[PDB]
This record gives C-alpha cells, structure tokens and sequence, in this order.
C-alpha cells in the first residue's frame, strides 16, 4: 500500500576518459556522484548535502572501484576484437526550464539521453556563435546500464533568438545537434 | 569497453528494504548478480559469453569480506540511507501553473490553450480541465510523464481545444502532492 522508491549506487569504468566514476541516484534524480581524486562524494543540488560526504563507507566503494578497474584492465584486451563494443548515439533536446515570456530571464536546458559510453563534451551556441554556459555538465547513471546528462544556459529570450546545443560523443568525436527557437510565447503582462 | 557494479536499493516511503540486488555487467551485458535464496554469486540468466560470468562467480565467492555484505544485504540499505532518507520521502515542491493560448495542432478548433505546469517534485501530477464549472476531456489522451529538469524539479503541460465564446470560463486543475489544495487557473475569451 506504500509506494516504492529506488536508490541506485552505480559503479562504472571504461577505457578512456574518465576511467572511473560512481553515480548514485534516488528516483532517477541523482543526489551524489563520486570523486576519486579527492575520495569524497560531491553533491548535486539536494541543498548540497548537509550530511554530504560522510566517510561511513569507503570499504564498499573502494572495493567496487578496484574490481571494476580490473575488468577493464585484465578482461579488456582478452576480449578486444572478439566481441563487438556496445555503443549508442546520444540524443540531445533543448527546452526552457520555465515558460517562455519575452524579455524575461530564463534558462535553456540541454537534455542528453542515450549516452553510452559516458564520454562527452557539450557546447552552447547562440546564433551559431560559441557561448559559455552556466555550470558544468552533469552526467548521471540511469536504469538499464545507460547514462544521461544535463547542461544549462542562462539567457534573456528575444523573439529572434536562435540557440543550439551541441553534443560531442568523446569515443569518436561524433556530434549530435539540437536547435532552439522561441515558440508560443506567453503574453507579457 | 564499459563495466558496471550496480547496487539497487528498494525501500518503501517509510524506510524499509523490500529488495536489494548486486549485479555485475561488462559491455552492457548483464553478467553476474546476487541470489538471496541460494546465498551465492550466481551468473544472471544464461549467456553466450557467460563463461566469463561463471569465472566471475569464482573470483568473488572467494571473498567472505564481500560474501558477508551480501548476506547483510537488505538492512545495509537502511543503515546507508537513514540520514537523508526521511527528507527525500519528505522532499516536495509545489508546481507553478499558468495558462495562455498556444498554436493549435491536430484540430478543427480555432483556439488552443496550454496549461503549463513547472518546477515541482515529485513528478506524479494530474492535470484536468473544466468549462463553466463542469469537467471536460483534454486534447491528447496519450499520458505524458513529466520531463525531468535534472535539478530535482519537473515540468509538463496539457492542451485544450475550443471554439471561443466570451460567456464561457475554462479552468485548468492541477493536483500535485505538493499542495493539499487543487490549484485552479481561469481563462476567458476576453482576457
Ligand atoms: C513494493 O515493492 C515490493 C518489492 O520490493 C513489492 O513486492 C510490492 O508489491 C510493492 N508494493 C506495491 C503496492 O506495489
């Protein structure tokens, strides 16, 4: 009679960059993603984890890390060339965080789905001009052994604004492109 | 290649583990998971390259250090989850809602209203319509699940297609768990 919930601790690794990561996500929103340089859990935005990087369990993590890295290390070359490498082509779409009101401050969300393997770099362009975006790019692990990612661009909407989000899939420099234009703007009050 | 060590924790809104799995994959192939019934690291299902997973059963299963934590299993989640768990079943943000005409699509009608509905958590939400106080059906019937914004907020919309008469008042009703009171937004042809 009580609704169920999923907290998934996903330990992953691969050939290339990055070599190792760890996303944990409650209900397909992640609260944490691990840092192996600093051996600490970095927070997403759940008011930035007051409980944070409780060191209460490095045995679990550090064990999965080394084993995962062994599978990439000692299993990689034995299988390399014998079975094909699993890969998807990433899908990008961009929509607005809040409803579109001309002249009113908003944000552009670039949602990247079907990311496998999880290696990517995302660029924003305003009228096809390279423009820096707010924050970093958040990669999250999702159910079924795939990954997604988010990026964000703050801006003020003009009737003429054309924006594009560009995903580079880091495995072979493949690109996905997603365009945005203002559509069905609500009346300015 | 890519490899995973996926641990899923499944606990009802209070904080009790009803299930827990420890699966191990390599190249997006599910290889070996944990079987609570036989207490072993048995390969998952069958496989064309499962022999690797069968050998992956022997490295592991040689580790009581591990092999105990799998016996510990379910309760380990509550131990791991208790600090934040309350607040996450407790985390809830109401949905701002606004109504405006949108460009009509798939319709013989001249007017189409969108009831936009954003910045909420959780995503479970219900949006219906009313004309002059009574309940009408919405434009699409395909159930759109809300789109995650990636920052713990979600969003969505519903459409409604009408031929306008100014005497009429169309109303859009949003039932998030975030509010105890249904949020309404009226619309009139001379607005
Ligand atoms: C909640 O999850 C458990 C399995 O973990 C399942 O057996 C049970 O039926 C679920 N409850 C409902 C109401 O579906």
């Amino acid at each position: 009679d009580l609704q169920n919930h999923t907290f998934l601790h996903t330990v992953y690794c691969q050939d290339g960059s990055p070599s190792v990561g760890l996303s944990e996500a409650y209900d397909e929103d992640q609260l944490f993603f691990f840092d192996f340089s600093q051996n600490t859990r970095v927070p997403r935005l759940p008011e930035f984890a007051d409980w944070a990087q409780e060191q209460g369990d490095a045995p679990a993590i550090l064990f999965d890390k080394e084993f995962c890295e062994w599978m990439i290390q000692q299993i990689g070359p034995k299988l390399d060339g014998k079975i094909p490498v699993s890969r998807g082509f990433p899908i990008a779409e961009v929509f607005t965080l809040k409803p579109l009101e001309f002249g009113k401050p908003n944000t552009l969300v670039c949602f990247v789905s079907n990311l496998f393997p999880p290696m990517l770099t995302v660029n924003w362009q305003h009228h096809s001009v390279p423009v820096e975006g707010f924050g970093p790019t958040f990669v999250s692990a999702v159910d079924g052994l795939s990954f997604q990612a988010f990026s964000y661009l703050d801006f003020t909407p003009e009737p003429s604004d054309i924006f594009s989000c560009i995903v580079t899939h880091e495995i072979d420099r493949y690109t996905a492109i997603a365009y945005w234009v203002p559509r069905n703007a609500l009346p300015s009050l | 290649f890519v490899a995973h060590v996926e641990s899923t924790c499944l606990l009802d809104d209070a904080g009790t583990p009803k299930d827990f799995t420890y699966c191990i994959s390599f190249n997006k192939d599910l290889l070996t998971c944990w079987d609570p019934e036989e207490n072993k690291m048995a390969p998952s299902e069958f496989g064309v390259l499962n022999s690797l997973a069968n050998v992956l059963s022997q490295h592991l299963n040689q580790k009581d250090t591990l092999m105990q934590r799998l016996r510990n299993g379910l309760q380990n989640c509550a131990t791991h989850t208790q600090p934040f768990w309350g607040s996450l079943t407790d985390r809830t943000r109401p949905p701002s809602v606004q109504v405006a005409k949108t460009t009509p699509f798939n319709t013989r009608e001249p007017v189409m209203l969108a009831c936009y509905v954003w910045g909420f958590y959780p995503a479970e939400v219900t949006i219906t319509w009313r004309k002059n106080g009574k309940l009408v059906m919405p434009h699409s019937s395909a159930h759109k699940t809300a789109q995650p914004n990636g920052d713990w907020t979600y969003q969505t919309l519903s459409h409604l297609a009408l031929t306008p008469s100014y005497g009429d008042t169309y109303t859009c009703v949003v039932e998030h768990i975030g509010a105890p009171e249904p949020i309404l937004r009226d619309w009139t042809p001379g607005l």
